[PDB]
């Protein structure tokens, strides 16, 4: 419900990522990739990050991922290999559904879960904080200080872009 | 609440409106009106093969071109800064090399693609 | 000649007619007849949720001002 | 860093965004920029093998302000002892509890 | 590692204004210069004194202050501050733009009134 | 009362999706000096409600080599995006108003071509897969002119808000500062919507009926449904961007009229279009856009982004 | 000279968009130093209060700032109303 | 590809690995890391075999893990401290994390395996700017992060470095394996001195620089990728076989040649800081590396291997390369010992 | 530390182990690579809006844009591997071998 409700989209989050981590065919993989691709934008917007969260949604979900479904239909492997075609697939599938249903359970009953670091299983909504932004959206004015003090960032970010097009034509020229 | 609730609607007015589009219409599928439809002649076997180099081309400048706009979104909120001489300095940056992917992308062949 | 496309087209004008009457009437309805008062930024959500508090009945569309104070 | 270029010339590059308590657009705050602050001035000329045990105080109070590990901690008990309390009926929230 | 000490909530039960929030903003430029010297040590108190608790005086006094400055308004000509601030209320922004009007009217009373 | 104020946006847009084929299906013939539907009731009006429930009881064939869950996942989207499209739009008094609608409605445009790389894949058949490779192609070439057309547009505006276009536009239509970029952004809306000339997409002469070219009956109302849906909202979202009009707070309905009215113009300009000019050409179709639309708008933000700070006429963010 | 006219000209003759959007981003950069309107720009950037001008302690000597949101100390913007 | 275009590609990838020893914010630390990758690989793609493409392939996936794997280091260390500044970090899952993250960018630990084969595929010219350049990106990182470091973590890395990377070499038949191979035996005695005191990790950078400069430019000079075709070299030019066994020698590291200095202060500081078992293990694999590097000595200059009448044609002719700095290279490769003192310089 | 927080952790460590756990196809290797930058841009956003690093905000575009960039390299050399050999299989990308 409600009260946990983040704790819903991040549930989604890790079983869409099982599911391309678990090898699938790779249209599938990108339909559960972009799964956990919608799902996070959510627990952004639910942190208030909605321009962050938007973004994703537009270069990520409709920017990286659609030229992915070219390569796809570049590759083309002479058979579908959706769940059904393997069986490790499946066994992929299945496990990665085991071990954060269990460190949940593990977290939902006594909340010490020492898995690496320790880690609190209580709701998703205390880490908040209590504060007025005023006027100005935290997000937005963080993200518009791209021109004010992100110069350096700016001019790195821009040449590397650059040299992102002379390489990509280069290595695909074939001589 | 509302938000997911109106994504919620739409998702189960299209379930439902395909629902009666594919239980009503009492399927009655045969083996040759389910065969492809190839320009009514015989299909060869085929549609998984590569496709040369110019739809991945346009895909990867469109992907690069699409990453630099992408920087280029909080802008009008830059606009808002208190130094606009910086900011309006490295957003015309951005716009030029943006115009420079363009340039050399256009001199070396390039969006003219491979045939 | 073209006023029989009138008919087909005033359907629809009236078609995308509803969402906007809807939209406006029931934010004024259940808005105690003022519209739905937005919150773009933090400010106006807090400035709301004291109306509703202040409201003495947890609707912050109720709006008592100059007759309370003493 | 490994050649110092920024502190030779003078040019700020990086340094306005490593740490939360610098100048911040609009001059708005980051969570524990008290805290940070506290810390920072407390391991300033001072070097990284004395600033870890000298002012550890500013550092474990700066972790938890911005983790909120034990503040977490400290409410999941009292909410844990509530539920294995009230579930007993043993004591009832009062009316600002529900409002 | 020691006591959070908070005030009693003997303190806290101080008066409240009950107004809407369009009764505020109709009225904010004529409450701003009008209650400075109260809000401005209390605010003082808040960026300089860095805690809560040790502005709590000062927090009633605003609150206090700002009900004289809501009495003599009705003392004096409550009637146009009702339509300004509905018409304010009508508003979803609250914006001053579309009524300007009311705005002449009520700021023609205290003008002369006050 | 929120449920019941949805299923009066979602509705009247499907049965006024419906009505679009049989409007656009009398007016392309009237063009044609022909007359369109009236013989199934009065000038047609029960036209698209035979269309409609005709396709309906046919049978709706899965091709032989079909994923059926990959078949079928797409229309769901492709329609729920459709009417998704229309929850931050500026009617009235915007139901979703969300701060950033115009990044909304900018991710959910381009989370479309899904469905079209989708259906390609899903119906399995060499003329459906180039038919929806270059489907993509052809789309996932314009948007970044949309995204740079907005950003210039809405430049001075003074946010993504789409409420905020209304006042912006209080005095003049915003098209009269912006008119390259307003028939630069129009173009960009066929190639998007898929319409000739950009309907090669498609191409109903040589690509036969493009990556419709097997989906039949059923879900394929569902392509037809979300294009012609998508049609209304671009034509609308044009509308608001560019061809404002007053709102008195006390009467909204006199500003649904202006919007409404307009919407209908632009929606009349695109089938217009459609029977007047020539099917473009693949090539073309990518060459137009970055030889020829891609420098004009780079220059045009550039024009646009300087010009509030040259004249002092930045707008403020709320 | 004659080289340069009758290149941008022939230019103009076969391309007419390249050269048109040229024109359009040469001027979006130079006016930007050369606008006057610019310094008024930042001006009024500056001038719109998001932050709450916190009090400052008043303990004698600093005449500009004044004692009250309506002395004629401290900054003004008849400018801007009528910029 | 075009000169410019590869004089521009050069540039950025000298800036990146100059971007990350001058970045004191740790998201620029990785932007140096990405765009050095991202103009690596068409370097690697200039000779465009399909051998290379299988080399520059390996490199990026294995690169591209790597930087990837660092953000979650930066990203850990933020949320666990809130601090961007390259500095003494602050979670040991976070030192760890980053330690095998920078080790697969260098190849030490079994992370190694790509850096014999992406050698192997490519050309030698980018050979020498792979196993050289673009060794100082990540070594930067380390040295300025030298203090957080588990010593057993790290030092376990360098062993397995030498060990390996001096193991297999001994079977080993292109000059290209060979010297990766030689690389990653090299990569484990700087590592291995880093916890300690990075001054002569640095002392053992340049040095090791300058051998593999004047091997590689020699075996360029040469024209030769395998050790048949190196045997050749005798024939048309024995002076440049001669000059390559010295820096065989002295890369070998026997006194008084170059490559022992660092070799010897190495040894001297562990032992220093009561770390003796740990030089000498690593002194005994030093050999290791010799034996292949006296095989290639035996066959290119010491003996004299039969050469193929076709040879004769490259007597009439002459070399049109300027190999610049070469003369300079191997000199300062093999005689500087006696300048050891000056390593001061360097702290 | 909250429970979130584990979700997308291990949605980064599943997504590792994915990209190094190899099938027979590097494409969806590609994917796993994509997937776990998206965790890390996912992430990163948690913390910095959580603290209120305003100029923080800044690194979830600028990790993305550069994350972005090695899909470019990335799939480009895929469709070189899907030339010299035609397909997109792994076992066959092992011509360097000696
Ligand atoms: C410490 C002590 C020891 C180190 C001392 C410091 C010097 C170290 C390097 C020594 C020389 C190395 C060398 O060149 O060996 C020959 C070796 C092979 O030379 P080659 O046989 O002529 O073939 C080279 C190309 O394949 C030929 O390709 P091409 O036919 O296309 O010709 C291209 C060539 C020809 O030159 C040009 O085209 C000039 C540029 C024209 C266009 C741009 C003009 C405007 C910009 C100019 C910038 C200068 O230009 C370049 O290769 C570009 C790089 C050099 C210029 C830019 C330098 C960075 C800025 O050089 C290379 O392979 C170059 C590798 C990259 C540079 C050296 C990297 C290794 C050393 C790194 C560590 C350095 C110390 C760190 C501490
Ligand atoms: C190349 C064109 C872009 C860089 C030069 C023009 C912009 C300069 C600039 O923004 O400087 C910011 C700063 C100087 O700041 P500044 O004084 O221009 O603006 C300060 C603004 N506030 C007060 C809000 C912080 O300089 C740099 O970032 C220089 C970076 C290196 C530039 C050269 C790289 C080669
Ligand atoms: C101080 C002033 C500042 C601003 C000054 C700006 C410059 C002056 C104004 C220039 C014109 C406006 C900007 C450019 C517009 C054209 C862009 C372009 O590429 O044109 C050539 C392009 C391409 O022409 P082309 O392909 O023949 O030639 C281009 C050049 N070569 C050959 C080198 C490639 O024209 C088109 O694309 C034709 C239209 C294609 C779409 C088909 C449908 C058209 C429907 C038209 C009717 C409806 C209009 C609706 C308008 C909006 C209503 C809301
Ligand atoms: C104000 C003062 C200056 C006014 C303008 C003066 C200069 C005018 C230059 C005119 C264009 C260059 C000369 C020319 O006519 O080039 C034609 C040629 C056509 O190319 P194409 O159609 O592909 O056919 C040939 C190749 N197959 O063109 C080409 O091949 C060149 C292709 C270049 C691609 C990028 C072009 C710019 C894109 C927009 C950049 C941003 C806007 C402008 C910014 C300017 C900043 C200074
Ligand atoms: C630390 C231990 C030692 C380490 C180094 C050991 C190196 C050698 C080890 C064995 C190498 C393998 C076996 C021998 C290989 C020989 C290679 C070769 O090319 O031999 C043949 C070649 C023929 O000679 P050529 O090249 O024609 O040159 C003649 C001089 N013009 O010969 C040559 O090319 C050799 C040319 C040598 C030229 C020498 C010039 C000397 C000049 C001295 C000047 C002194 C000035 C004094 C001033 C005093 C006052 C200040």
């Amino acid at each position: 419900m409600t009260m946990y409700i983040a704790f819903i989209l991040s549930t989604i989050f890790v079983i869409g990522f099982v599911g391309f981590s678990s090898k699938p065919s790779p249209i599938y993989g990108g339909l559960g990739l972009i799964v956990s691709g919608g799902v996070g934008c959510g627990i952004v917007l639910n942190f208030g990050g909605s321009f962050l969260g938007l973004m994703v949604f537009l270069i990520y979900l409709g920017g990286m991922l659609v030229v992915f479904g070219y390569t796809t239909a570049m590759a083309t492997e002479m058979y579908p290999e959706v769940w059904v075609s393997n069986k490790t697939v499946f066994g992929a599938f299945v496990s990665g559904l085991m071990m954060e249903f269990c460190m949940v359970y593990y977290a939902l009953k006594e909340e010490e879960v020492e898995i690496i670091f320790k880690f609190n299983g209580l709701g998703d909504w205390v880490i908040y904080d209590t504060g007025d932004s005023g006027f100005f959206s935290e997000e937005a004015m963080g993200i518009a200080a791209l021109y004010s003090y992100g110069t350096w960032l700016v001019i790195v970010t821009g040449w590397s872009l650059l040299i992102g097009v002379v390489v990509i034509m280069e290595i695909t020229r074939g001589n | 609440m509302n938000i997911m609730l109106t994504l919620l609607t739409n998702v189960t007015l299209a379930s439902l409106l395909v629902l009666i589009a594919f239980w009503l219409p009492q399927l009655n599928a045969y083996s040759e009106k389910t065969s492809p439809y190839e320009c009514g002649f015989d299909p060869m076997g085929s549609a998984r093969l590569p496709f040369s180099m110019k739809f991945f081309l346009v895909a990867i400048t469109f992907l690069l071109f699409d990453l630099e706009i992408a920087l280029l979104l909080p802008l009008p909120w830059a606009s808002q800064t208190n130094n606009l001489k910086t900011m309006l300095t490295m957003a015309l940056f951005l716009l030029i090399l943006l115009a420079a992917s363009l340039a050399y992308e256009w001199t070396q062949k390039g969006l003219e693609w491979a045939e | 000649m073209w006023f029989e496309i009138l008919p087909g087209i005033a359907v629809m004008a009236a078609c995308l007619f509803i969402p906007g009457m809807a939209t406006a009437h029931i934010h004024k309805f259940t808005n105690g007849g003022k519209e739905k008062r937005v919150a773009h930024f933090s400010y106006q959500w807090n400035l709301m949720e004291r109306d509703r508090c202040i409201s003495g009945v947890n609707r912050y569309h109720v709006t008592k001002g100059l007759e309370n104070i003493d | 860093p490994f050649f110092d270029v920024q502190k030779r010339l003078g040019l700020d590059l990086d340094r306005w965004m490593t740490i939360q308590s610098a100048e911040q657009p609009h001059k708005i705050p980051g969570r524990c920029h008290a805290f940070e602050k506290e810390w920072i001035e407390c391991a300033h000329g001072i070097g990284g093998i004395r600033a870890e045990k000298e002012c550890k105080i500013e550092f474990d109070d700066f972790v938890e302000c911005l983790l909120r590990q034990k503040t977490m901690k400290r409410l999941s008990a009292i909410k844990r002892q509530r539920d294995k309390l009230i579930k007993e009926g043993k004591y009832t929230p009062p009316p600002h509890h529900l409002g | 590692p020691g006591i959070v000490e908070l005030p009693t909530l003997e303190d806290l039960k101080v008066q409240e204004v009950k107004v809407s929030s369009s009764v505020l903003k109709a009225a904010a430029h004529h409450y701003g210069a009008q209650c400075d010297k109260p809000n401005k040590e209390f605010m003082l108190c808040r960026w300089e004194e860095k805690d809560p608790r040790r502005c709590l005086e000062e927090g009633k006094l605003v609150n206090q202050c700002a009900l004289d400055f809501f009495r003599q308004i009705k003392r004096h000509c409550a009637e146009p501050f009702t339509e300004y601030w509905t018409c304010i209320d009508y508003s979803g922004l609250q914006l001053f733009r579309h009524c300007r009007k009311q705005q002449a009217k009520f700021d023609e009373c205290v003008l002369d009134k006050l | 009362m929120f449920m019941i104020n949805i299923l009066s946006l979602i509705i009247p847009i499907l049965l006024a999706v419906a009505f679009l084929t049989l409007v656009e299906r009398k007016v392309l013939g009237y063009m044609q000096l022909r007359k369109g539907p009236n013989v199934v009731g009065p000038y047609g009006l029960l036209q698209p409600i035979a269309d409609a429930l005709k396709l309906v009881t046919k049978e709706p064939l899965r091709p032989g080599t079909s994923s059926i869950s990959m078949f079928i996942i797409a229309p769901i989207l492709g329609l729920s995006l459709a009417l998704t499209m229309w929850v931050p739009l500026p009617m009235p008094y915007p139901l979703i108003n969300m701060n950033l609608g115009v990044l909304f409605m900018l991710a959910m445009s381009s989370l479309a071509v899904y469905s079209i790389l989708w259906s390609g894949w899903a119906s399995n058949s060499k003329y459906a897969l180039i038919g929806a490779l270059r489907a993509v192609a052809q789309t996932i070439s314009y948007e970044v002119t949309l995204a740079i057309i907005l950003l210039s547009v809405l430049l001075m505006n003074g946010s993504y808000t789409l409420s905020t276009l209304i006042t912006t536009q209080e005095h003049i239509w915003m098209i009269f500062t912006s008119w390259p970029l307003a028939m630069m952004w129009f173009i960009s809306t066929l190639a998007e919507t898929n319409r000739a000339p950009f309907d090669l997409t498609e191409g109903e002469s040589e690509l036969v009926s493009g990556f419709n070219v097997e989906y039949a009956a059923g879900p394929f109302a569902m392509f037809f449904m979300a294009e012609y849906a998508n049609i209304i909202m671009m034509n609308a979202f044009t509308a608001i961007l560019f061809l404002g009009a007053s709102h008195d707070p006390h009467t909204p309905e006199l500003y649904t009229i202006n919007f409404v009215l307009k919407t209908l113009a632009l929606t009349i300009t695109f089938l217009w279009i459609r029977a007047s000019y020539p099917r473009f050409r693949y090539d073309q179709l990518m060459h137009l856009l970055w030889k020829s639309f891609l420098p004009l708008t780079l220059a045009l933000c550039m024009w646009h982004i300087s010009l509030p700070i040259m004249t002092a006429s930045i707008p403020p963010q709320s | 000279a004659g080289r340069i006219a009758s290149f941008l000209k022939n230019a103009w003759a076969k391309e007419p968009v390249l050269v048109a959007s040229f024109a359009i981003g040469g001027l979006a950069i130079i006016l930007p130093s050369l606008s006057p309107y610019t310094n008024y720009a930042i001006r009024i950037n500056r001038a719109t209060p998001y932050n709450y001008p916190v009090p400052l302690r008043d303990d004698g000597n600093m005449p500009d700032v004044p004692s009250h949101p309506q002395d004629p100390q401290g900054p003004s913007l008849e400018w801007l109303k009528n910029l | 590809m075009n000169p410019i275009i590869y004089t521009t590609l050069i540039m950025t990838v000298m800036s990146g690995t100059m971007l990350v020893m001058i970045s004191s914010h740790w998201l620029l630390i990785w932007i140096g890391f990405e765009m050095n990758l991202l103009a690596m690989i068409p370097v690697l793609m200039k000779n465009f075999n399909p051998r290379a493409t299988e080399a520059a392939t390996k490199y990026f996936l294995t690169q591209a893990t790597a930087s990837m794997m660092l953000m979650m280091a930066i990203i850990i260390n933020l949320l666990y401290s809130g601090q961007w500044t390259i500095t003494k970090m602050f979670n040991p899952v976070a030192m760890t994390m980053m330690t095998m993250a920078l080790a697969m960018k260098l190849g030490l630990s079994p992370f190694h395996f790509w850096v014999p084969e992406v050698t192997q595929g490519i050309s030698l010219q980018a050979g020498l700017l792979l196993l050289t350049w673009q060794k100082l990106a990540p070594l930067s990182v380390l040295c300025q992060i030298s203090q957080s470091i588990n010593p057993n973590l790290m030092l376990t890395m360098a062993m397995l470095s030498i060990l390996i990377g001096g193991w297999g070499g001994l079977n080993q038949t292109q000059l290209r394996k060979i010297m990766a191979y030689s690389s990653i035996a090299h990569m484990g005695w700087m590592t291995a001195v880093l916890p300690y005191n990075t001054t002569m990790t640095i002392l053992n950078l340049l040095i090791y620089i300058t051998m593999t400069l004047a091997m590689f430019m020699l075996l360029i000079h040469s024209s030769a990728t395998t050790t048949l075709s190196l045997s050749h070299t005798w024939n048309k030019m024995p002076v440049i076989t001669s000059l390559m066994m010295v820096t065989l020698l002295s890369m070998g590291g026997l006194p008084p040649l170059s490559g022992f200095m660092p070799k010897w202060m190495i040894i001297q500081e562990m032992t220093k800081n009561e770390s003796i078992i740990m030089p000498t293990l690593m002194a005994m694999t030093a050999l290791l590396n010799l034996y292949f590097y006296m095989r290639l000595a035996y066959s290119s200059s010491l003996t004299m291997f039969p050469s193929t009448n076709n040879m004769k044609m490259k007597w009439q002719f002459e070399h049109t390369k300027q190999m610049k700095l070469l003369p300079t290279m191997i000199v300062l490769s093999t005689l500087v010992l006696p300048m050891t003192p000056a390593l001061s310089s360097l702290n | 530390m909250p429970l979130v927080y584990m979700n997308i952790i291990m949605a980064f460590a599943i997504a590792l182990a994915g990209l190094l756990m190899y099938r027979s196809h590097l494409m969806s290797s590609l994917l796993c690579l994509e997937g776990m930058m998206l965790s890390l841009f996912i992430m990163s956003t948690l913390i910095i809006l959580n603290t209120h690093f305003t100029l923080a905000n800044m690194m979830p575009i600028i990790l993305l844009v550069f994350a972005a960039c090695e899909a470019a390299l990335g799939l480009s050399l895929l469709v070189m591997v899907s030339n010299t050999y035609g397909t997109d299989y792994v076992q066959n990308l092992n011509l360097l071998q000696c």
